């Protein structure tokens, strides 16, 4: 056990266990012969770039799961946030921590993986003939996050049973409590909008449904903490 | 001229002729392709891949249906007692279905390699406990109790020891052609079955649950392959 | 030993049918003897479901045309196929002066003349083509709408001042070609309900494969 | 003779097919081509010639044509008052449709680069002040002021000390598609906005006129560039 | 970064229709089964402004010619396309001996045989062709008048000493081929009104793009 640092966050983390860098990439910069190489895009490296500890989300028996899109639960945060929105271009990639606090006495398990375009689809008004769009909440929750409704299907007809053919990394209970993702940016193009592009989704479900004797404990806090790493950005407005 | 004789073949259209045909834009130069991190090349870099299967297929119930991904193990259950059992049918239906192996072997109409399942202890940190975990090759008929699977390949699995535990099926292959109603099916035959009892009960401390489940992970070996493809499914284009 | 028929491009060729075109003299159906047809490769049911498991997709089509009366007859008729690049307008009639212009690439044939068959480029200005795309372009309904996978239209027609004088059928196969795939994801387990989203029916929730009565049963 | 299978295409007709015919008059020897000044070799050549931009593209009134050309600049303007503005849409209709750049672009459908406006002071020799022009990228709304428009990528331009100034405009791409009404137009968005503004206001002794114009100038980059080849035009030859 | 597109070459390229024969068998037009054409490349409309861009020119032209019937049906008739150089005699009648003059290059096919083709070379005793000539030939009508421009003749009609039996149309495209430009000049801002000369209307002067209130507002 020890603890990082980068600029003023500080978070107390396990040594080094095993992280999953998505792709075998590593979040990089992109060189000067592009396609806006007149418009140098500045690179932050002071604040933008550190340690931001989302509003822990409690675990329960009943729990669907939850999601969370990129980069959008920044855009509303901090002086990343600030960036994303008063800029034109944005790619950034991002080292996300997951950790759960939990007594020897809780039994569980959450997959946790990262899925790039992570197209919402609703119910479409349950007979199949209403073309329901997905609303803005339902879209780009925040950093709140949003609950999946058919967590089987991943609310988008796509089995979960398959989701780990993506980088993902697994939480079990009685074995780890924290699971560390590196994620490059992927995308069809360079650069592209922070606001309107949400390149990919967070995701972690309860596999094995949380348990426990009366008297323990009954929610488990699940504390996303993440890092933006070679972030640019450019034309700012 | 160049003396000439077409031959029979002239003017047909193969759908699956890779010949060339002219261009429709000459000029235009296609916008450059850049990298794109994960780039699959062939398909079975897929059916390496771990996912879950769903085992415990049995539930319906809309909203019980997350509950395929697991199936339990509990006190309740004494030594001895089979858990759960299933074939190593990749393709056919069942369990199998819900792995990406599964839908994969869909495509192609035959296939062969050794497969690979994997189980997880999900349950409270304080049990501990063994199960038997048997694989009958084909043929061999689902041992009749714990002990007489614990003559047949097997292993002895101690959750308490190890939260996870990888068995390899030795060989699966779907070759044996069968032509039963009027619709020809190269089917298995090979249904190999893996069988789970409880070596010993489950055991828990006052305070935690009596109860846990197990998921079960599978993929196939590097040694896998599949051929003839072969485009089948239920879930198309609507109109 | 060896595993060629396992790699994408083995996975996508072939030949399907994604398109038919229907000329009847007397109808409802293209009234104007022509018809415009925008390139969907869905067109061809199975497709949708194999390339939505991947993320970003590249490659180059192969069309090929085949036209005859309904019966499947061959006849003494001249046709036109004109290609209209995205971008570029469509045809609104049957004089449309969209027929003559040079920029539309257009190939003639007669119906007696075996298949009519041309390449088409990876179109797309982005550097490849996304099935899934989270987001709006610059509660929505251009929700998921990546518009730059446009691979353009094709108008199809009789030629001459005049209708012709046979019903035709128009028939378009798709070969797909060099084909380039990136972030494989989940197969598709639920039915589709549209072209342009990935709703499903949220009633109809079926688990993906054959259930059973036990896990002990087999 | 020697075997040979027609493929599909055979026989057909492609206006863009770039092959060799039949020379009608095989012994002709055409009068041979002798040197002439100034060949054209690539239409971008042309892009990069500054042509006159009608930013005042106001009055319609047949003989006040020539007004389109150049603007004003006058004492009755006060500090900080808003000159004149106009987009960096060279494709689109507006000034850039008499400049060169703008009548070839009508040709193409897709293009991009960084473009360049020059402006030029035609007052009298006696004449000073300050303009302030400002770019403010795409989607960066019109400045509200003076003031704003100083805090963006901005120029303080003293035609007393130089009768001439260059902007360049670091980049601009039609390349973002729209399907409207239901005719498809690969249209900007990327509408740059170049807004100009008195800085000063206009300072002159006795015996000098208090008005005076200005003259746009602009043409592309040498990293211009144009795609897909698309005539268009609303004159053409008559009957 | 590469500027293929916006060569001579690129712009010019694609075979457009510059010419169309109506051949009825009742008729005004064309009565005696036979017409001339003398090549005029302003027959694609587009084409005048775009080649108005220069002042002096050089190509080669490809010519391929589409027969059919007025509904663009194929049939069972010779015929043949005659060139008739700058210089020599266009037939003044269907049985002109200038028909059979060796010195006409003349080609022959069925309608059925696919598009007749051909390459006609820069026939121009001049250096190039140029488009503007500000002089006279030694107020006056020959102004502007560079005749060693001409192209020649093109001289259609149905093979045999009998009229044909069937309504024909003739359809003629060309590729322009191997271009060089000098001087590059104004591009037209005004309507033409004239094949010959650059006339205008004096009164619909009109601005050479879309025109807005103030030069304040967007």
């Amino acid at each position: 056990v020890a603890q990082l640092t980068i600029g003023n966050s500080t978070i107390t983390t396990q040594e080094a266990a095993n992280i999953i860098v998505g792709y075998g990439e590593w979040p990089s910069y992109c060189s000067d012969s592009d396609a806006t190489a007149v418009d140098k895009p500045t690179r932050p490296d002071v604040s933008v770039n550190r340690f931001y500890t989302l509003d822990t989300k409690l675990w329960e028996k009943s729990s669907k799961g939850w999601y969370w899109k990129f980069p959008d639960v920044l855009t509303e945060t901090g002086v990343f946030g600030q960036n994303a929105q008063f800029h034109y271009l944005y790619r950034s990639g991002f080292c996300i921590h997951v950790q759960c606090n939990a007594s020897k006495f809780h039994q569980g398990a959450l997959l946790v993986a990262v899925l790039p375009e992570y197209v919402i689809g609703t119910v479409a008004g349950g007979t199949g003939t209403e073309d329901t769009h997905p609303p803005y909440k339902q879209t780009q929750p925040g950093a709140d996050g949003f609950e999946l409704q058919h967590p089987y299907v991943l609310d988008a007809g796509i089995p979960i049973s398959q989701l780990t053919v993506c980088p993902h990394q697994w939480i079990n209970l009685r074995t780890n409590n924290c699971a560390t993702i590196i994620v490059p940016y992927i995308n069809a193009l360079p650069f592209d909008s922070a606001l309107n592009h949400c390149n990919f989704g967070l995701l972690v479900v309860p596999i094995s449904p949380l348990d426990y004797d009366q008297g323990a404990t009954p929610v488990i806090p699940i504390t996303i903490t993440l890092a933006p790493m070679c972030s640019e950005f450019a034309g700012l407005r | 001229g160049f003396p000439t004789e077409l031959k029979p073949g002239t003017n047909q259209f193969l759908t699956t002729d890779d010949g060339v045909s002219a261009p429709i834009l000459p000029n235009f130069h296609p916008t450059p392709c850049i990298h794109i991190p994960g780039e699959v090349r062939n398909l079975l870099e897929l059916c390496q891949v771990e996912t879950i299967l769903e085992v415990n297929n049995v539930p319906t119930n809309a909203t019980s249906l997350m509950e395929r991904l697991r199936f339990p193990v509990s006190a309740q259950a004494g030594k001895g007692e089979l858990c759960a059992v299933f074939r190593a049918d990749p393709g056919r239906n069942g369990p199998w279905q819900s792995t990406l192996l599964g839908q994969l072997c869909g495509y192609y109409t035959q296939w062969s390699g050794s497969l690979e399942v994997t189980f997880m202890f999900t349950g409270s940190f304080m049990a501990t406990g063994k199960m038997l975990i048997a694989y009958t090759p084909p043929g061999g008929p689902l041992p009749k109790d714990r002990a007489t699977a614990m003559l047949g390949t097997h292993v002895i699995w101690d959750f308490g020891l190890q939260s996870s535990v990888t068995l390899v099926i030795p060989w699966i292959s779907n070759t044996h052609y069968r032509a039963h109603a009027r619709d020809g099916v190269f089917d298995y035959y090979t249904t190999g079955l893996v069988s789970i009892w409880y070596q010993t009960n489950y055991v828990v401390p006052i305070g935690a649950p009596n109860t846990a489940y197990i998921i079960a992970l599978a993929a196939a070996q590097k040694n896998f392959t599949m051929k003839l493809c072969k485009d089948a499914s239920d879930i198309l284009q609507t109109g | 030993h060896s595993t060629a028929e396992t790699t994408l491009d083995s996975f996508f060729s072939r030949a399907g049918l994604v398109g038919e075109i229907d000329l009847p003299l007397k109808g409802t159906t293209n009234p104007n003897g022509y018809a415009n047809w925008d390139i969907d490769i869905t067109g061809y049911a199975q497709m949708r479901r194999k390339v939505e498991l991947f993320t970003y997709m590249r490659f180059d089509a192969e069309f090929t045309f085949v036209a005859c009366t309904p019966t499947g007859e061959v006849v003494p008729q001249l046709l036109q196929y004109m290609f209209v690049p995205p971008g570029a307008p469509k045809p609104d009639s049957r004089e449309s002066l969209a027929w003559q212009t040079a920029t539309n690439p257009s190939v003639f044939v007669k119906l007696s003349d075996p298949p009519a068959q041309v390449s088409v480029p990876f179109m797309s200005p982005a550097s490849a083509y996304q099935w899934f795309y989270d987001g709006y372009p610059t509660k929505d309904l251009e929700y998921g709408a990546m518009p730059n996978n446009m691979m353009g239209t094709f108008s199809v027609r009789t030629v001459g001042t005049s209708k012709s004088k046979y019903p035709l059928v128009v028939r378009i196969y798709m070969r797909m070609k060099h084909v380039r795939a990136w972030i494989p994801r989940p197969m598709r387990n639920q039915n589709y309900l549209f072209k342009a989203n990935p709703n499903y029916a949220g009633n109809s929730i079926k688990p993906t494969g054959a259930s059973r009565t036990a896990i002990t049963t087999l």
